[PDB]
């Protein structure tokens, strides 16, 4: 066991114990997919209203 | 001093956030009206606690937090809660109708109409920060808002705050308290969309918190209040390093550096001890060795799984109370020769230890008993993949029949996003098995 | 009404256990993929342990210990015995073995192979994995491998008379959810009908005691005992008449010692004491006995079959100590304490 | 505040709807004059879901009463709580519908539907956030069945993004008024398959058997049948009217109960059903709640499989014991719950029990056995349609035989769709 990097302060302390050594999408792209989903909702509602109009 | 902004999404995120900020105030001596007697610098300062609280000219310490919910009833309790005086209206954001446990409804339909408002409010807090570290995002996996809107907020946050770090406190769905049959859908959909935008995520399984409350607190039927009190203790021990003087996990970047070498594997397992019922006058105070040994018992983990059949990539021990390094090393030596602890070949077999002398604070009259010392272990073990496997199995069962899929397509989501998200989880399970199995 | 599922249709031991559970009127069998079960007679490979213990209101028990493969795989067993301090490296009940890949122990295997050859000691080794080869030339063994294990072939085995024939001992051990180690009171010797010939190792009918090989490649199958299976009652009588000793004193003490040692070694790694699900498992230990009445451990089977005459008694014992202990309804074992 | 707009149409719909408002009004502490006299704030916390508040702290049910005859609506206005309904919300004609779906849907009903929608619009406009509609009606008559489904189609057109929920009374030869009820019911079911998100199938055959066999009522009346419907309607709406976590609004209920858009027909159940001061233990509530004898649809649940289930326990009881009994029912009868919808059974508990009971349980199941109800109607329909019997009542109103053939085919499809998921 090796204890390293011991830091002490008035409110506590920290250290490391070693037991063994080793061996994004853009704003435009987001708005498109949000608008794409909104358009698929508009289309599905349009088909409903067309169905109801019949 | 660098600031951290907390964001609470959905019922789970808001109610948990409400419990955490109540605990913070108790820990920092901040009265419900916002006044902090021990704070001698009036109207300003750059102390450790200022990373979570700003200050007004009148001496009010205001949390750097934003509460977002698509339904007003949950946040309204914050507006009329004991700590209503801490927050001001700009911090609390509510909608008219919620996502109805529908990821697509919260992400696309409702998310598109309220995202700009949330970001604008977040921008307000960012403008107050001289050096913003990043964000802590509280939310559930199963809720329509917690899953759907969070994933949208995380995408945008990466756009507006590219250099900032983002940490998650995610509530993993458990049927004993769950409220929707489709929560596996929302869990996998939001994990897929958020995976590349989260630097470190702490999953809390309601099943584990539920059984811990029943087993160790003698709660017959634990409520959200019981669960959130215990969750706030875990969250507090994790964020204490950011709110107090210390050297371990002093900024958000350090969480990734100390716990996440493999970016996709950013889900550390949390183990907490001890949890003692307050209904008993005297309880034999557990020692450093005993509470440290408890960190390797599955019954104390935030996610039930078996680390023995896995590998560790990193392990942090966060102590609060009467603890000195000598006792920690002595307990580790004993535990090391009695436990099955295996690290990956390419990682050192060791522990990063942090000790805060102030013992844990408990809500007066709550269910948790005051203890002389507590510990929270943060270990990145491949065994946490067991939670993914369970979730993915339930996803596969319903999706094979397309059960409930029409609710999501009806919100504008394409059926392909389901398989796309499921294929990502499959790759994730494969990454874990490669790292921790021979 | 307890519920259970069946996920290993090829298990003869648990097909009988299943039949008994149903015959009690208090157990109900579900579809293999139904999650609301109390007991799982799971599959041998890729048993989803990670999906157990997450059903509210159900005490769940499975018939396999996760991680027991370390003991039931030849390469794993060799690595386990060598590296585990509890078993050390100089444990006298396991033949010197080396793991050879087609890390690796090729160079170490030849090191000890030379020391014996120089000293004129017997260099007859056997190679096998999870078809074998028995040779006195290390070069022929390695060529045969091109994962495998190379252990010292016991050249001085205890030979049953009449017949001058080899044999092996099979012991069934049941470990319940509390990690009580139960050794079945009944064992079986799997004998070789052909006389042992240390001259020609290629004729492996007399060298391999496997029940399948004896019935397929041997002419004297079933000459001395029915199915080349000698039970403990007869074997004990033989030891008393020929060697003036008992099965308990000469062999059984060493067997119990070996069983305790192996199972206690892995107990920390596989125990379900404080786990959200409980496990039990039936193991099959195979031993060799040399002419000095010393017992050697060959391997450990995690999914063993039972002797035909013993299915009834053993399968009932599994239900009594392993299943009914967790799910009570409305001894044939020797408890190896520890 | 997620408001619901209630609609009751026809004789059956208005008599069952009236009893419903009488029941929940008592629960929420509202008297016949709209004044609240309760003793618990839980009564008013979600009172706005079903009631508007007028000047003087008066609560007015958000209910619209519709019929093509004035008869039954005159009885309602003279009934116990008749004075509590908004007078402008009485919309009625004079001709009637003569138990004729065509008259309610195409002729007599078309002439009156616009004035009903005008009242619906006035109610919706004063809703902070209208969440949907609930309609009470029968399928065997003319107004509730024919004009009811017409109203639903026109409500969906004007409010396509709102939830539509119905309590639909299915006809039965045991309790029949005319022989054309299979025709009216078959035509209406297809409308419901397309234009409702949630339909509680209330089978008059089951209501009668429960009154005759269980309740020991030798000569059951419509009042007796409606007593069971009031209790069931109060139970299934408990999660909407009181604070809770599960199925707290119409949309979340649909997401939990409807895995496929067309299979949204539920089997309601109630317990206890006593012929009365004895306390009913939680185990007893649970076993009775799942007993077919407590089902309101006249279908044997053991003849199919449960897709989803919603249970509501009312009264002061041990929630730990509720969970144990619910888990006991599923784990002991797991074969009747489809395995491809994990944890498809959800439980809720409300502290306020119904009037006259210390404890109660309401069952809401989406079972594939409901096909037995639609098969029954399909057989009776075909028995007459193969000979075109009684069709002149409908062709005299402009309908063509093809529309009957299509309604028949549509309901057989629904039966086949249930059968495919039962396997
Ligand atoms: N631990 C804990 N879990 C909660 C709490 N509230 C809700 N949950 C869990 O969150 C999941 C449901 O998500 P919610 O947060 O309630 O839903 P939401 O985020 O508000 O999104 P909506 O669908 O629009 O309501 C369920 O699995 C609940 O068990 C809480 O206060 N504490
Ligand atoms: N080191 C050794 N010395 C002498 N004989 C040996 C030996 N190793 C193996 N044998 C012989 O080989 C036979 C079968 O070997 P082994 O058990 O490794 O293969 P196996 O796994 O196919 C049979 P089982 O699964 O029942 O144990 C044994 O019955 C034994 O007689
Ligand atoms: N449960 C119940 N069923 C009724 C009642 N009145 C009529 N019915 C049933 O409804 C059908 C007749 O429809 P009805 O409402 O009278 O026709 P409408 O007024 O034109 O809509 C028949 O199947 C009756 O059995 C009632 O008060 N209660
Ligand atoms: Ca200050
Ligand atoms: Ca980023
Ligand atoms: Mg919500
Ligand atoms: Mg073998
Ligand atoms: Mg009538």
């Amino acid at each position: 066991m090796e204890v390293i990097e011991l830091n002490k302060c008035t409110s506590g302390q920290s250290f490391e114990v070693i037991l063994k050594p080793p061996s994004d999408p853009s704003l435009e792209e987001i708005q498109k997919k949000l608008e794409a989903a909104e358009e698929r909702r508009k289309y599905q509602e349009a088909e409903l209203l067309k169905h109801l109009a019949e | 001093m660098r600031e951290c902004i907390s964001i609470h999404v959905g019922q789970a995120g808001v109610q948990i956030g409400n419990a955490c900020w109540e605990l913070y105030c108790l820990e920092h001596g901040i009265q419900p009206d916002g006044q902090m007697p021990s704070d001698k610098t009036i109207g300003g300062g750059d102390d450790s606690f200022n990373t979570f609280f700003s200050e007004t000219g009148a001496g009010k310490h205001v949390p750097r937090a934003v509460f977002v919910d698509l339904e007003p009833t949950v946040i309204d309790e914050v507006r009329t809660g004991t700590y209503r005086q801490l927050f001001h209206p700009e911090q609390l954001i509510t909608g008219k109708e919620d996502a109805a446990n529908n990821y697509a409804r919260g992400h696309y339909t409702i998310g598109k109409e309220i995202i700009d408002l949330v970001l604008d409010r977040i921008r307000k807090l960012a403008d107050q920060c001289t050096g913003l570290q990043g964000f802590l995002v509280f939310h559930s996996f199963g809720g329509g808002t917690g899953s759907g809107f969070t994933s949208l907020l995380m995408e945008r946050l990466s756009v507006d705050y590219g250099k900032k770090s983002k940490l998650e406190f995610s509530i993993y769905p458990a049927p004993q308290v769950s409220t929707a049959v489709v929560e596996p859908y929302n869990s996998i959909l939001t994990t897929h969309t958020t995976l590349e935008h989260s630097d470190c995520a702490f999953m809390v399984d309601n099943e584990a918190i539920y059984d811990i409350c029943r087993r160790n607190l003698d709660i017959e039927r634990p409520t959200y209040t019981n669960l959130n009190r215990l969750i706030s203790q875990i969250v507090s021990s994790i964020t204490a390093s950011l709110r107090f003087d210390g050297a371990l996990n002093v900024d958000l970047t350090e969480f990734q550096t100390n716990l996440v070498p493999y970016p996709r594997i950013h889900f550390p397992l949390a183990t907490y001890a001890p949890v003692i019922s307050a209904e008993k006058a005297y309880h034999e105070q557990l020692s450093v060795a005993e509470i440290t040994n408890a960190c390797f018992e599955p019954a104390n983990q935030m996610v039930k799984c078996d680390p023995r059949h896995g590998k560790y990539m990193a392990c942090c021990l966060l102590y609060r109370g009467d603890v000195v390094p000598k006792d920690v090393n002595a307990a580790i030596a004993t535990i090391k020769t009695k436990r099955s602890i295996q690290f990956v070949d390419w990682c050192p077999t060791g522990f990063k230890v942090g000790i805060n002398y102030q013992p844990p604070t408990v809500v007066p009259g709550g269910d948790l008993a005051k203890v002389q010392r507590a510990v929270c272990m943060l270990s990145n073990t491949t065994a946490i993949a067991e939670a993914w496997a369970r979730l993915d199995h339930k996803f596969d069962l319903m999706y094979a029949k397309r059960a409930f899929v029409h609710w999501y397509v009806g919100e504008g989501m394409e059926e392909g996003e389901f398989s796309e998200a499921r294929e990502d989880m499959a790759a994730l399970e494969k990454d874990y098995e490669e790292v921790g199995v021979d | 009404m307890y519920t259970f599922v069946v996920r290993d249709e090829n298990s003869s031991v648990y097909a009988e256990v299943s039949r008994l559970l149903l015959a009690t009127g208090q157990w109900k069998r579900l579809r293999k993929d139904n999650p609301r079960f109390n007991l799982m007679l799971g599959e041998r490979n890729r048993l989803p342990f990670g999906r157990l213990g997450h059903e509210p209101g159900l005490v769940q028990l499975v018939n396999y210990y996760r991680g027991a493969d370390k003991l039931c795989r030849k390469a794993s067993l060799v690595k386990l015995i060598k590296t585990s301090p509890e078993l050390s490296e100089s444990c006298t009940w396991f033949p010197e073995s080396y793991v050879i890949y087609p890390t690796d122990e090729r160079e170490v295997f030849l090191a000890a192979y030379n020391r014996r050859r120089e000293g004129r000691e017997g260099n007859v080794w056997i190679a096998k994995s999870s078809g074998i080869l028995i040779s006195s030339e290390a070069s022929e063994l390695l060529d045969f491998i091109d994962v495998h294990v190379i252990q010292k072939y016991l050249e001085k085995p205890l030979l049953l008379e009449p017949g001058h024939r080899k044999f092996d001992i099979r012991s069934w051990v049941l470990v319940d959810h509390l990690y009580n180690i139960y050794l079945y009171r009944e064992g079986v010797l799997r004998t070789s009908s052909e006389p042992y010939n240390s001259a020609n190792f290629q004729d492996k009918t007399c060298h391999l005691t496997n029940h399948c090989i004896q019935k397929e490649y041997s002419k004297n199958y079933g000459r001395y005992e029915e199915g080349n299976e000698m039970f403990f009652e007869e074997f004990n009588q033989y030891l008393m008449d020929a060697l003036n000793t008992t099965l308990e004193n000469s062999i059984l003490l060493q067997i119990k010692h070996i069983i305790r040692s192996c199972l206690m070694c892995i107990e920390p790694a596989i125990s379900t004491k404080h786990l959200h699900y409980q496990s039990f498992q039936l193991f099959g230990f195979d031993f060799m006995v040399d002419e000095e009445l010393k017992v050697w451990l060959i391997e450990v089977n995690g999914a063993p079959a039972c002797a035909q005459k013993l299915y009834a008694e053993l399968c009932q014992g599994i239900v009594d100590v392993a299943i009914s202990s967790v799910f009570p309804l409305a001894s044939i074992f020797i408890k190896l304490h520890h | 505040m997620r408001e619901i707009v209630h609609i009751q149409a026809g004789q059956c719909g208005n008599q069952i709807g009236a009893k419903f408002w009488e029941v929940i009004s008592d629960e929420h502490g509202i008297d016949p004059t709209g004044s609240y006299h309760g003793d618990s704030d839980l009564q008013l916390e979600r009172i706005n879901v079903y009631y508007n508040e007028a000047t003087g702290n008066k609560y007015v049910p958000r209910a619209i009463l519709v019929d093509l005859e004035p008869g039954t609506m005159d009885s309602v206005r003279s009934g116990p709580f008749g004075q509590i309904f908004r007078p402008d919300n009485f919309v009625f004609g004079q001709s009637g519908a003569g138990n004729n779906w065509a008259k309610g849907h195409y002729t007599e009903g078309a002439e009156l539907v616009d004035s009903v929608l005008d009242v619906v619009r006035k109610e919706s406009e004063s809703c902070d956030c209208l969440q949907g509609f609930q309609l009470t009606h029968s399928l065997g008559g003319g107004t509730g069945s024919g004009m009811g489904t017409l109203l639903i189609s026109k409500i969906r057109e004007e409010y396509p993004d709102r939830i539509m929920n119905t309590f639909s009374v299915m006809p039965s030869p045991k309790v029949s008024d005319t022989v054309v009820e299979p025709y009216n019911a078959t035509l209406s079911v297809h409308q419901l398959v397309e234009n409702t998100d949630e339909t509680y199938c209330i089978d008059n055959e089951a209501l009668y058997d429960i009154c005759f066999r269980t309740l020991k009522l030798t000569t059951p009346t419509y009042g007796d049948l409606n007593h069971l419907v009031s209790a069931t309607m109060s139970g299934v709406t408990t999660c909407l009217r009181f604070p809770g976590q599960l199925n707290a609004d119409l949309r979340k209920l649909a997401v939990n109960m409807v895995p496929f858009p067309r299979l949204h027909f539920f089997m309601p159940g109630f317990a206890p059903l006593t012929s009365q001061y004895r306390a009913l233990t939680v185990p007893e509530l649970t076993q009775q709640m799942f007993d077919s004898k407590n089902m309101m649809a006249a279908c044997d649940p053991r003849h199919g499989r449960y897709l989803t289930v919603a249970a509501i326990f009312r009264g002061r009881m041990s929630m730990k014991e509720v969970d144990e009994q619910m888990l006991n029912v599923q784990n002991k009868n797991s074969s009747y719950f489809v395995e491809w919808i994990p944890n498809n059974v959800k439980t809720a508990v409300c502290d306020i029990p119904p009037r006259g009971l210390k404890m109660s349980a309401t069952f809401i199941g989406n079972s594939t056995a409901i096909q037995e109800l639609f098969k029954r109607i399909s057989e009776q329909f075909t028995a007459m349609f193969r000979r075109k019997a009684f069709l002149h009542w409908y062709t005299g109103e402009g309908m063509d035989e093809m529309e009957f053939t299509e309604a028949e085919s549509n309901m057989n499809d629904l039966v086949s769709e249930y059968q495919q998921y039962q396997d």
